[PDB]
RNA sequence: GUGAAGAGGGAAACAACCCAGACCGCCAGCUAAGGUCCCAAAGUCAUGGUUAAGUGGGAAACGAUGUGGGAAGGCCCAGAC
RNA sequence: GAUGUCGGCUCAUCACAUCCUGGGGCUGAAGUAGGUCCCAAGGGUGAUGCUGUUCGCCAUUUAAAGUGGUACGCGAGCUGG
RNA sequence: GCUGAAAGCAUCUAAGCACGAAACUUGCCCCGAGAUGAGUUCUCCCUGACCCUUUAAGGGUCCUGAAGGAACGUUGAAGAC
């Protein structure tokens, strides 16, 4: 006999709801990239994704522990010269709400590919409305 | 700490009200309200209040000592308020409010307007005098900090504005 | 203000306040005492 | 608030009664008819969209022919769009003149630039010509030097060299406007305007001030 | 001693460091150095402390009421500070 | 079994131990001026006589004529004193 | 700097409340949904059959070809092309 692999054409995937206001940032964020890669399955294979489709509402009430809020810095460039851009944790939740989580978790996720996809499934807002009552999500305490 | 032992005595007139960690006093002098830090318990008794620290919480009595003092000031503040006097040095120094502007000429080649606050009322005897009364402590100390950073007591001839109990210790330049 | 690795009292009525993380000597009868670790 | 379209007619001089000459730029501002009005519900900001001008009806296709059907108005030879301020508000098919800027005194013109082609560094970038004798060996007029060495490793993104110049929309700020000319269509702004005459300009009120 | 003339695991990568020398095959197990939140396998382990700087996760003489302890002193309820 | 040397030229980019401009404390800071230290890289920071010269010294400017890194930046860009 | 304990006092800091520079982020200008995360509004146009099977988001056949676009030509204060 050979080991079970999953189909990708056969997958079942899930759609759940989380509400992140109060969580800890990184705290959260493991949990949701361990769900999206589907770690929590018995059917985990890691060439295909398994993982569940996630809603994350209030990313902008995400917390953080220590002096954090004013001293993670967060760095990228631009391509030219100059290039070198910064931006604190509480600039970031000013402007962007969302991109915080999301870079976390996609720091937290394979690279590649497959794991540009599991990040694909991943659904984040800064209020607590979304558009996807049609999917369904059931509500996942994390 | 030890501050924060001698509980503050609730005279008659003045009332207090407390939800847990906000407070309210309410006196002759007009409304006053803070939410205290979640270290130290607020416990009204018979006309007095006493503090002590929570459960849990590491230097809870630094912040009781604390939350003493603003309700003490609090009290004393519902009450006949407090009062800022400053003094105007210097040849052409003036001073005049208008409502609720006191307009200062310090010298400058514009005219100086400054807007109180809401709580404070301002009164000139004098044009080299202001007197500042309200119920907020840190407020009317903040108004008063604020005139004085117009133009600060320079260490020659003592000219700017000054708090009138203030001490400004002048000196010479270099000798003759 | 006198930036210094070594900070200290230097009369009677020179204080040490740590100000936000840093050593500070502030005197109240003479300016020329006030210092900062740096 | 919003400005008008026009179109680069010449330039010329207006000479003052008191021997100064003003050299003014002639913008004909036809009306500007409103052909679609765009709301913070519907479209998720405020603004107008005008058309001016005519169009030959064998030019005008049955989309866009549609589109002016619906505003009522006739077709144009373009559309622009303007942000709305809070204030002010307009209706579709309303037509707009150059009235609008009687009492405006600076604009902000925008046109797109004559087109130079392709264009050598000397032009483009004000680049020093090297030695025109002395030795010079068939670089009279190249770059020069481009990079470091072997330390970077490559050309610096954004380098300046030779490639297209001109044909590109230009703003310039702050013109005094000398005369408006409601019943001629005419509007008179001090200076030079970017583009060729004939050829689409937008006029804001400055900005900047 | 190791490389030379040695593989493999670890050390982010990294002849010569650590554990440990590869007869061949197995979709068997068990361990060493290193690990057990996630990338990336396995403790979001139990119990007590200790640090708040991101120490951890780069630096000295030299400074400082930053805190967790210990052993000794002086003063003092007539009354210390 | 080849990594062209110096200077100039053309073109640069970055660091901050900031020359100028900006903020501030101390003065043996009256003002005008400064001195010294702290913060701060947004922009700007001469063209000439001699010498192959970098430099230097001149003679006049300037708001100021910064200092280093970049194969003492740059010869499949140029010159070659 | 203000109020303010620890550490009857004090103390810009610990709770809490203010300020403050050509840096920063905007504001001025340009590009920009391959922003594969490819978005938005208005408008225009096509609503005939038949057959064969593996059956599937299947393939042909005949009739039909619309909105539009291209080609070609007269050309351009557009442009190496």
């Amino acid at each position: 006999m050979k080991t079970f692999t999953a189909k990708p054409e056969t997958v079942k995937r899930d759609w759940y709801v989380v509400d992140a206001t109060g969580k800890t940032l990184g705290r959260l964020a493991t949990e949701l990239a361990r769900r999206l890669r589907g770690k929590h399955k018995a059917e985990y294979t890691p060439h295909v994704d398994t993982g569940d489709y996630i809603i994350v509402l209030n990313a902008d009430k995400v917390a953080v522990t220590g002096n954090k809020r004013t001293d993670k810095v967060y760095y990228h460039h631009t391509g030219h010269i100059g290039g070198i851009k910064q931006a604190t944790f509480e600039e970031m939740i000013a402007r962007r709400p969302e991109r915080v989580i999301e870079i976390a978790v996609k720091g937290m996720l394979p690279k590649g590919p497959l794991g540009r996809a599991m990040f694909r499934k991943l659904k984040v807002y800064a209020g607590n409305e979304h558009n996807h009552a049609a999917q369904q999500p059931q509500v996942l305490d994390i | 700490s030890r501050v924060a032992k001698a509980p503050v005595v609730v005279p008659a007139g003045v009332d207090v009200k407390i939800n847990g960690q906000v407070i309210t006093i309410k006196g002759k002098n007009g409304e006053l309200t803070r939410t205290l830090n979640d270290a130290v318990e607020v416990k009204h008794a018979d006309n007095t209040l006493t503090f002590g620290p929570r459960d849990g919480y590491a230097d809870g009595w630094a912040q009781a000592g604390t939350a003493r003092a603003l309700l003490n000031s609090m009290v004393i503040g519902v009450t006949e308020g407090f009062t800022k006097k400053l003094q105007l040095v210097g040849v052409g120094y003036r001073a005049a409010v208008k409502g609720n502007v006191i307009n200062l000429s310090l010298g400058f080649s514009h005219p100086v307007d400054h807007q109180l606050p809401a709580g404070i009322t301002a009164e000139c005897p004098t044009q080299t005098e202001i007197v500042l009364k309200g119920a907020d402590k840190q407020v009317i100390g903040q108004v008063a900090a604020d005139l004085r950073a117009y133009r600060r007591p320079e260490p020659y001839k003592g000219k700017g504005v000054r708090y009138a109990d203030e001490v400004v210790r002048t000196k010479e330049a270099k000798k003759k | 203000m006198k930036v210094r690795a070594s900070v200290k009292k230097l009369c009677r009525n020179c204080k040490i306040v740590k100000r936000d993380g840093v050593i500070r000597v502030i005197c109240s009868a003479e300016p020329k005492h006030k210092q900062r670790q740096g | 608030m919003i400005g008008l379209v026009g179109k680069k007619v010449g330039m010329t001089r207006i000479f003052t009664e008191d021997g100064v000459s003003i050299p003014v730029t002639v913008i004909e501002v036809e009306a500007n008819r409103v052909t679609q009005v765009k709301d913070l519900a519907n479209d998720g900001y405020r603004a107008i969209q005008v058309t001016t001008g005519a169009k030959k009806a064998n030019r005008v296709t049955k989309p866009e022919a549609g589109h002016f059907a619906k505003a009522g108005v006739e077709a144009g030879r373009g559309l622009w769009e303007f942000r709305l301020a809070e204030g002010e508000e307009f209706t579709v098919g309303q037509s707009i003149s150059v009235e609008l800027f009687a009492d405006v005194k600076k604009v902000d013109v925008t046109g797109t630039s004559k087109g130079k082609g392709f264009a050598g560094t000397v032009k483009r970038w004000n680049f020093r010509t090297q030695d025109a004798t002395h030795g010079n060996s068939l670089s009279h007029r190249v770059p020069g030097s481009i990079g470091q060495n072997q330390t970077p490793g490559k050309v610096f993104k954004g380098k300046k060299m030779a490639g297209q110049m001109g044909n590109e929309r230009v703003t310039v700020q702050s013109l005094d406007v000398v005369r408006v000319d409601a019943e001629r269509n005419l509007l008179l702004v001090k200076g030079a305007v970017p583009g060729a005459t004939g050829s689409d300009l937008i006029v804001k009120p400055a900005v900047k001030a």
